C-alpha cells in the first residue's frame, strides 16, 4: 500500500530546476545537467526501487538507453511498478520520452511530492542497484 | 550583399511585422504574390537585403514568424500579403504562454525554440553576407518577451559577430495592458541589456498621442500605429537598400549612437507627420523637417527628452535635398538647444542621406535619439516591480514554472545598475 | 485546435448549459440538428458529413432535467453518451453528491471526458458549470475536480458558480453545502467566477424593465458573459486573451481565486434607441456597483485585478482613454502592492443576440472580471450562517448518515476561517 | 483457388452457420437460390449455369435444427447431401457424441468432406463451428477432429467455440463436456477462437442499446468476426493475412492455442451519427476490456500476441500511429519474451451490413485476435467446477453408461491441470 | 548492352516493383501496352537495360514476379500497367508460407523455386551482356525473406561474377508488423551478408515520417511510400540508361561504397521533396539539393546518421547542372561535417551526374550512404531475436518445417559478428 498525491497550483510548495536536479543527483548518485535527461525512465525506475524495494524488475532496466524504444521499455517497467503499488497517476509516456522540458518538469514535480509522501529515510547504495 | 534576417514574436511582433513587410514590398515594387511590378532598376538592385529570390521571378521575405498561439498566424496568412511568406517560416505552437515570461522563456517556448533555430540557421546559410537580425516584439507579454529573449540569446551565441537589433513595444506609464507586465518587462530587459546591440523603444501611449494630436486621427486603430512603426523601421535601413550621398548602415549607426555598450536603448522618431487637409498649407523643406524631428511631442517613447540630455542623435534623411542645408540645420539645433546635449561628446549629431524618398513624399526623416531621459521609464518599471515583488504577488505563477527568486532579484539589480549608469552620464560635466 | 471542454453539473449547470449551447449554435450558425448550411471547432467536434457535436458533458444525479434536453429542441445536437443521468438525486446533501450517490457515476463521467479529450489536439482546459448549494453541484463537483486534478494535472480548470445570495435562499442547508464544497474544491480549482441570482434579478428589473425575470433570463445573461470569455478563442481579435491568461492576471495568491463578472450594456430595444453606447460609457456602467452580478459593495473593498474584455466596434485608443479616467475615480481604489491593475482584451465580433431574448442588439459590449477584497464580506456572512446552525448541530445527522464524519465539518470551517484571514491580510497596505 | 471448408456442428454451430452463410451471400451478391445477377469462389463452388453452392457441411445428431434450414429461406442454397442429420441427439453427453451416437454418422460426414475436398484445387483448411457444452459440440467435434487429423495431416484447422460463461449456464453437466472435449481436441487443433455469450449480451445491451438481445443477435455478431478473418482471402487488400498466418503469429507454444476475438465498432445508427470513427478510435475501443467477447480481465493478465485485422477506409500510417500509442498505455502489458506483439492486416472492403441487422453501417471496422495469460482464470474456474461435481461422482453414471471409463475423467482432469501450469509458467518473466 | 534482370518476391516486393515499373515506363515513353510513344531518341537508345523488344514495336519488362499466394499477382495483373508484363513471367503458388521463413526457404518456396529459376536462366540468356539482378522484397515475412534469399543463393551460384543488388524493406523499431519478424529478418540477413553485393535498407517508419513531415501528406498511403522507393531505385540506374557528364554504373557504385565485403548495407535517400504549395517558394539549385540530401530526417532507414560515421557516400545528380558547383558542395559537406565522416578514407564522397532529369523536375538527387549507424538496426533485431529464442517461443513453427536450432544459432552469431565489425570501424582512428 502506497499513498498518492496531487499537484495543481500552490505557493511556497515548489522547487527550482536547479534544486530539483540537485536532489535527483544526490539521491541517485548521477550527474544530470538537464531535467530532460530524466526522460530515459531509468532514474524513475531506480527511485521506485528505493521507495518500495521489490516493486521494480531493475534487471530489465536499460541504464544506457539512447533510443525512444529503449526509453519506452523503461517506462513500461515504471508503469508496472506503479500498478503493483496502486499509484493511480497516469504517466504521460509519449510526451515524456520526446525529452521535452515542460512535460518532464511537471512529472518530476509530482514525483517529488509522491516520493516525500512515501519515503521512510532508509539508506541504500544505489551504485550496486545500477550495477 | 548585406542580408538582414527578420524575426517576429507574438501578437504585437507579428502585427507590426506584417505592416513592415507591406511597406517594404510597396517600396521595392513587390505585389502580394512576390512578383516584381516596379518601374526602376534601383528597386531590384539591393532587393536581396530583405528578400530571397525563388524560382520563376518571385521574391520571398527573409522573415520568420513565431508564436505560441496559432490564431495570429492564421490571421496573418489570411491578410493582404499573407501569401507572400514562405509557409515553412511560420513556426507556431498550440499552447500559448498565458501572459507568463517563464512559460515563454523556459517551458512552452523551450519546446518550440529548436524548430525556430533550425529555420534561422538555414536562413543565415542562404545569405552570402549576413548583416544580422531584427526582432519585433513586446516586453510585456509572455511569448514576445520570454520566447523572444530566449531566441535572441541563442542567436547571439551562434552568431556573436553579427548585429542584433530589436523593435520593442514597451509598457505605457498611465495604464497597464496586463497585470504582470512589470515582471515581464523587467526580465526581458535583463536579457536585452546583455544580448542586443541596439533597441528601439516604442510606446503605444506616445503613438496614440501622435495619432490624435499631430495626425488628427479622432479614433486611431492599431493598424495606424503599426504603420508609423513600420515607417520608422524602413527609415533605419534605407541607406543600406538605395544609393545615397552620405550612406549609413546598421553598424555605423550603432557606432555613432552607442558610446558605452549597455546604453543602446533608443527613442525613435519620424518626420513629417500631417493631417489630410493640413498638408496643402505647408511646404516640406529640410528645416521644417528638422524642427518636426526635434521635439517631445514627436517622440515614440513616453518620456520627455527635456527631462534629460541627448548623448547622441542620428538623423536619416530621404529625398533629394541640399547637404549644406542639412548640415546647417544640424549645427543650429545643437547651438540653440545646447543645454539638452551632453557637453563631453562634441558634434553629437550624425547625419545620413538617402536619395530615394518613401512613396507619396518628396522627403522624409527618421530620428534616433540616445537620451538619458529614457532612465525614467526604467525607474518606473523598477518601482512597479518592487511594489509587487516585496509582497511576492503573482510569484507562484513564475516559480511554478521552475523559476527562482534569485533570478528575479538579479534581474532587478541589473536594471537598477543601468539606471544608475544613465544618471551618472546625465549628471557628468 | 484550441479545444475547450464544457461540463454541466446538476440543475443549475445543465439549465445554464442549455442557454450557453443555444447561444453558441446561433453564433456559429449551427442548427439544432448539428448541421450548418472553421471557428466553431474549439466548441464543436465534427463527424462524417454535415454534423457538429458539442465538446460537452451534461451530468445530473436525477433524470428529469436532462430528460428535457433529450426530448427537446436540441435532442439531435448532443450524442446520447454525453448526457449522463443517475436515478436518485443528492437531495441537497454534499455527502450524497461526493460519496453515496456520486461514487456510482464518477467513473462513467470521467471515462466520457477521457474520450472527449482523446479527440483534442490542443486542449486548453475545462469549463465547469454548477452551484454551491445543491448536493450534486457541491458534492459531485468537488469529487469531479479531485479526479480531474489527478488525471490531467496542470491543465487549466475554470468554474462558473451560482454563489448563494445574502437574503434569497432556496434550501435551508445551503450554507453547509457551500462551505464543504469550497473547502474540498479550493486546492483543485485555478479560478472560479462567482455569480449571484439576486443581483441578476435586480439588473433585469432595473436595467431591462422586466417586472418578473425568470431563471431562463438569468441563464441567458450568464451565457453572454461566458461568450465574452471564450470569444477571444472562437474569433479573431485586435488584442487577445485565452483561458490560461486569466488565472495569471486575476489570481495573485493560490487561495484568492474568486474574481467577479460584470457585463455591459444590458438594455431593452426601447431604451437602446435613445443612447449612444461608447467604450467610455459602457466601461463606466461596468465600474458602477449597481450593475454587478454579485450582491457586494466594491466601494467598501479594494481591487486586486481588473480584466476588461471588449467586443465589437471597439478601438484600442478609446479603451485606453476610458480606463485612464476610471483610474482617477475616487470609487475605484486598488491594493498598494498592485500599481498595474488592468488587463484588457479587445475582439472584433459584436455580441450575438438570441432570437426572442431580453437584450437589445448593440455594436459594443464588455465583460469585466474583477477580484476584490469585498468578497471577504460574503465569506464572513456564509461562515456566520454555518456557525448559527452548527452550534445546534442542525441537519448534521443527515450528513453523518451518508458517511460524512463530524470532524470534517470543523475542518471545513477552520479552513474557511483561514481563508477569511488570508483576505484580511491581503487587504492591508505595505509597511514602508 | 484458396478454398475454405466450413463445418457446422450441433445447434450452436448450425445456427451460427445460418448467420454466417446469410452474410456471405449478401457480401458476394448470391441470392437465397444460389443465383447471382469471382471472389465468392473460396466459399462457394459453382455448378452448370447460374448457381453457387456453399463449401460447407452442417451436422447435428437430431433433425429439428437442420430441418429448419431444409424448409427455410435458404433451402435451395445448400445441396441436400451437405445437410446431415441423425435421429437422436447426444443428450448433453460427450460420450454419446464421441462414441454411442457419433460413431454412426462420422463415416458419412467424413465421406462428404472428402467429396468437398476433391473439388478444391488449393484447400487452405477447415473452419469448425461448435460449442464446448453440448454432447454433439463436445463429443462429436472431438471425434471429427481426430479423423481429420489422420486423413488430412498438417492441413490447418480452426475452431470457433461458444465457451461456457462464468455465471450463465444452460446445462448442469457443461463442465464435464467442456473438460473432456478440450482434453481430446487439444493435440488436434491448431488454433481455437473462444467466444462467450454473456459478454456478447453485455455488448448488445451496453453498446447497441438492446434491452433483450436474442441468440440471433449474437450469431450475427459472430458472423462479423468470421467475415473479418476471411475477408483478406475473399477480397483484395493493402496488407494481407491468411488462415495459415494466424497459428504462426498467435500460437507461441503448441498447447497455448486459445486467442480471443474482439470486434469494433458495434453501434446503432442513432448513436453512429454523432461519432467519427477513426482507426485510433476503434483500436482504443477494441483494447478496452468492456468490448471483449469473453468475460475475462486482460488488465490482470499479459498479452502474448495481438493480431489486428482492419477493413474498409483504413490507411497504414494511421494504423501504425494508433498501435504506437496503445503500446505506451499502462493497461496493455506484454510478456517479457515478446518485444514484437502485433500482427496487422488491412483490407479495402468495408464491413457489409445484413438488412434488418442491429449494427449500423460504418466506413471502418477492426477485429482483434489476442492471446492472453488471463484465459488461465477461466480454465481455473472450469477445473474448480469439475472438481466440485466429480468429488461426489455427480452425473458420472451417465457417461459410464454410454461406454466411457472413469479413468478417462481423471485423465482429462490431470491434462487440464498440466495445461493450467503451462500457462502459469509462460506468465513469469525471464531470469536475467 | 548492360541488361538488368528484375525480380519481385511477395506482396511488398510486387507492390514496390509495380510502382517502379510504372516509373520506368513513363521515363522511357512506354505506355501500358508496351508501345513507345515518347519524343526523343535518347529514351530508346538504352531501352534494352530494362526491356526486351518483342515483335510489332512492343517493349516488355525483363521482370519476374514471384509469390506463394496468387492474390497479389492477380491485383498486379488488374492494375494500370498490369498487361505490359509477360504472362509466363508471373510465377505463383497456391499455398503461401504463413509468414514463416522456413516455409519460404525450404518447403513451399522449394516447390516453386525451380520454375522461377528456369525463367531466370532464359532471361539471362536473352541478354547480350547481363549486368546482374535487382530483387525487391521484405525481410519480415515468409516469401520475400525465405523464398527470396533462396532465389538469391541459387542465382549467385549460377552467376557468381554478376552483381546482385537488393531493395529490402526492413522491420521498423517502434512497431512490428508481424510477431515472428525478428526471426525472419535475422535468417534473411544471414543469407544477404554472404550472397548480395549491395543492399538498400528501406524502412516504413522513415518513409511515413518523410511523407507526413516533409511531403506534408496528412494520411500517406502505401502507394505513396512505394513511389518514393521507386524514385530512389530509378535514380541508382539513371547513369546506365542516359548519357551523362560523369557517368556511374552498378559496379562503380559498389566499388566506391563497399570497402569491406560484408559492409554493403546502404541507407538510401532522395532529394528534393516538397509539398504542393511549398514548391513555388523555393528554387532547386544544387546547394539546396545537397542540403536536403545530408540530414537525418531525409534518410529512408530508421537510424540517425549522427549516431555513427559515414564510411562512404555516393551522390547521383540528374539534370543540367554545374560540375564545379557540385564538387564545391561535396567538399563543403565534408569539411563542415568532418566529425561524421571516417578519417581513414579521404575524399569519401563519390559523385555521378546524368544529364536527363526525371519527369516534372529540372533536377534531382539520389543519395547512397554507408553509415556505421546502421549497426543500431542490426543490434535491435539481435536483441529481439534473443529475447524470443532464449525461451524457444514460436520455435516449433520453424522446427516443424525441418529447421534445427543450430541454423538459428549460427545466423544469430553471424549477425553479431557483423555488428562487431561495424563497431570496430566506427571506433577506429
Ligand atoms: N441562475 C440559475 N440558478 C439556478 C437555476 N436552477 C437552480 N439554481 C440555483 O441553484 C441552487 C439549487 O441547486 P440545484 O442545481 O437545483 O441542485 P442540484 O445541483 O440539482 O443538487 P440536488 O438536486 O440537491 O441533487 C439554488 O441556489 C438555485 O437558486 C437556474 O436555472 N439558473
Ligand atoms: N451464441 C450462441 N450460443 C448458443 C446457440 N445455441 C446454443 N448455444 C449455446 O450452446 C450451448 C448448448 O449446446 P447446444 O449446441 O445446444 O447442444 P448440442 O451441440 O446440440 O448438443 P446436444 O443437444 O447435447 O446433442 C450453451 O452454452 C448455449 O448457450 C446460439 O444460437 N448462439
Ligand atoms: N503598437 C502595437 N502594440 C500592441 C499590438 N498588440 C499588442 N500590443 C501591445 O503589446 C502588449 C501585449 O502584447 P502581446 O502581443 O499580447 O504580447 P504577447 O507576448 O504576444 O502576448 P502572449 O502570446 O503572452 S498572450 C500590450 O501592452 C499591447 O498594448 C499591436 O498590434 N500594435
Ligand atoms: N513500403 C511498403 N511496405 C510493405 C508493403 N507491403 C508490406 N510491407 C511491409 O513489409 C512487411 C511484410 O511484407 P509482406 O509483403 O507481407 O512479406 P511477404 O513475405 O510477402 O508476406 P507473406 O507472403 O509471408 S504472408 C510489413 O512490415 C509491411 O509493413 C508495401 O506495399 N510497401
Ligand atoms: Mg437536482
Ligand atoms: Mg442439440
Amino acid at each position: 500500500m502506497a499513498v498518492n498525491v496531487y499537484s495543481t497550483s500552490v505557493t511556497s510548495e515548489n522547487l527550482s530546476r536547479h534544486d530539483m536536479l540537485a536532489w535527483v543527483n544526490d539521491s541517485l548518485h548521477l550527474n544530470y545537467t538537464k531535467i530532460e535527461q530524466l526522460c530515459s525512465g531509468a532514474a524513475y525506475c531506480q527511485f521506485m526501487d528505493m521507495l518500495f524495494p521489490g516493486c521494480v524488475h531493475l534487471r530489465k532496466v536499460k541504464f544506457q538507453a539512447k533510443l525512444e524504444h529503449e526509453y519506452i521499455h523503461n517506462f513500461k517497467v515504471l508503469q508496472a511498478a506503479f500498478k503493483k503499488m496502486g499509484v493511480d497517476k497516469i504517466i504521460p509516456v509519449e510526451k515524456l520520452v520526446k525529452g521535452k522540458f515542460q512535460d518532464n518538469f511537471e512529472f518530476i514535480q509530482w514525483f517529488k511530492k509522491f516520493f516525500d509522501a512515501n519515503y521512510d529515510g532508509k539508506d541504500y547504495n544505489p551504485l550496486l542497484a545500477r550495477q | 550583399m548585406r542580408e538582414i534576417v527578420h524575426i517576429q514574436a507574438g501578437q504585437c511582433g507579428n502585427q507590426i511585422g506584417a505592416k513592415f513587410w507591406e511597406v517594404i514590398s510597396d517600396e521595392h515594387g513587390i505585389d502580394p504574390t512576390g512578383s516584381y511590378h516596379g518601374d526602376s532598376d534601383l528597386q531590384l538592385e539591393r532587393i536581396n537585403v530583405y528578400y530571397n529570390e525563388a524560382a520563376g521571378n518571385k521574391y520571398v521575405p527573409r522573415a520568420i514568424l513565431v508564436d505560441l498561439e496559432p490564431g495570429t498566424m492564421d490571421s496573418v496568412r489570411s491578410g493582404p500579403f499573407g501569401q507572400i511568406f514562405r509557409p515553412d517560416n511560420f513556426v507556431f505552437g498550440q499552447s500559448g504562454a498565458g501572459n507568463n515570461w517563464a512559460k515563454g522563456h523556459y517551458t512552452e517556448g523551450a519546446e518550440l525554440v529548436d524548430s525556430v533555430l533550425d529555420v534561422v540557421r538555414k536562413e543565415s546559410e542562404s545569405c552570402d553576407c549576413l548583416q544580422g537580425f531584427q526582432l519585433t516584439h513586446s516586453l510585456g507579454g509572455g511569448t514576445g518577451s520570454g520566447m523572444g529573449t530566449l531566441l535572441i540569446s541563442k542567436i547571439r551565441e551562434e552568431y556573436p559577430d553579427r548585429i542584433m537589433n530589436t523593435f520593442s513595444v514597451v509598457p505605457s506609464p498611465k495604464v497597464s495592458d496586463t497585470v504582470v507586465e512589470p515582471y515581464n518587462a523587467t526580465l526581458s530587459v535583463h536579457q536585452l541589456v546583455e544580448n542586443t546591440d541596439e533597441t528601439y523603444c516604442i510606446d503605444n501611449e506616445a503613438l496614440y498621442d501622435i495619432c490624435f494630436r499631430t495626425l488628427k486621427l479622432t479614433t486611431p486603430t492599431y493598424g495606424d500605429l503599426n504603420h508609423l512603426v513600420s515607417a520608422t523601421m524602413s527609415g533605419v535601413t534605407t541607406c543600406l537598400r538605395f544609393p545615397g550621398q552620405l550612406n549609413a548602415d546598421l553598424r555605423k549607426l550603432a557606432v555613432n549612437m552607442v558610446p558605452f555598450p549597455r546604453l543602446h536603448f533608443f527613442m525613435p522618431g519620424f518626420a513629417p507627420l500631417t493631417s489630410r487637409g493640413s498638408q496643402q498649407y505647408r511646404a516640406l523643406t529640410v528645416p521644417e523637417l528638422t524642427q518636426q524631428m526635434f521635439d517631445a511631442k514627436n517622440m515614440m517613447a513616453a518620456c520627455d527628452p527635456r527631462h534629460g540630455r541627448y548623448l547622441t542623435v542620428a538623423a536619416v534623411f530621404r529625398g533629394r535635398m541640399s547637404m549644406k542645408e542639412v548640415d546647417e540645420q544640424m549645427l543650429n539645433v545643437q547651438n540653440k538647444n545646447s543645454s539638452y546635449f551632453v557637453e563631453w561628446i562634441p558634434n553629437n549629431v550624425k547625419t545620413a542621406v538617402c536619395d530615394i524618398p518613401p512613396r507619396g513624399l518628396k522627403m522624409s526623416a527618421t530620428f534616433i535619439g540616445n537620451s538619458t531621459a529614457i532612465q525614467e521609464l526604467f525607474k518606473r518599471i523598477s518601482e512597479q516591480f518592487t511594489a509587487m515583488f516585496r509582497r511576492k504577488a503573482f510569484l507562484h505563477w513564475y516559480t511554478g514554472e521552475g523559476m527562482d527568486e534569485m533570478e528575479f532579484t538579479e534581474a532587478e539589480s541589473n536594471m537598477n545598475d543601468l539606471v544608475s549608469e544613465y544618471q551618472q552620464y546625465q549628471d557628468a560635466t | 485546435m484550441r479545444e475547450c471542454i464544457s461540463i454541466h453539473v446538476g440543475q443549475a449547470g445543465v439549465q445554464i448549459g442549455n442557454a450557453c449551447w443555444e447561444l453558441y449554435c446561433l453564433e456559429h450558425g449551427i442548427q439544432p440538428d448539428g448541421q450548418m448550411p472553421d471557428s466553431f471547432n474549439t466548441f464543436f467536434s465534427e463527424t462524417g458529413a454535415g454534423k457538429h457535436v458539442p465538446r460537452a458533458v451534461f451530468v445530473d444525479l436525477e433524470p428529469t432535467v436532462i430528460d428535457e434536453v433529450r426530448t427537446g429542441t436540441y435532442r439531435q445536437l448532443f450524442h446520447p453518451e454525453q448526457l449522463i443521468t443517475g436515478k436518485e438525486d443528492a437531495a441537497n446533501n454534499y455527502a450524497r453528491g461526493h460519496y453515496t450517490i456520486g461514487k456510482e457515476i464518477i467513473d462513467l463521467v470521467l471515462d466520457r471526458i477521457r474520450k472527449l479529450a482523446d479527440q483534442c489536439t490542443g486542449l486548453q482546459g475545462f469549463l465547469v458549470f454548477h452551484s454551491f448549494g445543491g448536493g450534486t453541484g457541491s458534492g459531485f463537483t468537488s469529487l469531479l475536480m479531485e479526479r480531474l486534478s489527478v488525471d490531467y494535472g496542470k491543465k487549466s480548470k475554470l468554474e462558473f458558480s451560482i454563489y448563494p445570495a445574502p437574503q434569497v435562499s432556496t434550501a435551508v442547508v445551503e450554507p453547509y453545502n457551500s462551505i464543504l464544497t469550497t473547502h474540498t474544491t479550493l486546492e483543485h480549482s485555478d479560478c472560479a467566477f462567482m455569480v449571484d441570482n439576486e443581483a441578476i434579478y435586480d439588473i433585469c428589473r432595473r436595467n431591462l424593465d422586466i417586472e418578473r425575470p425568470t431563471y431562463t433570463n438569468l441563464n441567458r445573461l450568464i451565457s453572454q458573459i461566458v461568450s465574452s470569455i471564450t470569444a477571444s478563442l472562437r474569433f479573431d481579435g485586435a488584442l487577445n486573451v485565452d483561458l490560461t491568461e486569466f488565472q495569471t492576471n486575476l489570481v495573485p495568491y493560490p487561495r484568492i481565486h474568486f474574481p467577479l463578472a460584470t457585463y455591459a450594456p444590458v438594455i431593452s430595444a426601447e431604451k437602446a434607441y435613445h443612447e449612444q453606447l461608447s467604450v467610455a460609457e459602457i466601461t463606466n456602467a461596468c465600474f458602477e456597483p449597481a450593475n454587478q452580478m454579485v450582491k457586494c459593495d466594491p466601494r467598501h473593498g479594494k481591487y486586486m485585478a481588473c480584466c476588461l474584455l471588449y467586443r465589437g466596434d471597439v478601438v484600442p485608443k478609446d479603451v485606453n482613454a476610458a480606463i485612464a479616467t476610471i483610474k482617477t475615480k475616487r470609487s475605484i481604489q486598488f491594493v498598494d502592492w498592485c500599481p498595474t491593475g488592468f488587463k484588457v482584451g479587445i475582439n472584433y465580433q459584436p455580441p450575438t443576440v438570441v432570437p426572442g431574448g431580453d437584450l437589445a442588439k448593440v455594436q459594443r459590449a464588455v465583460c469585466m472580471l474583477s477580484n476584490t477584497t469585498a468578497i471577504a464580506e460574503a465569506w464572513a456572512r456564509l461562515d456566520h450562517k454555518f456557525d448559527l446552525m452548527y452550534a445546534k448541530r442542525a441537519f448534521v445527522h443527515w450528513y453523518v448518515g451518508e458517511g460524512m464524519e463530524e470532524g470534517e465539518f470543523s475542518e471545513a470551517r477552520e479552513d474557511m476561517a483561514a481563508l477569511e484571514k488570508d483576505y484580511e491580510e491581503v487587504g492591508v497596505d505595505s509597511v514602508e
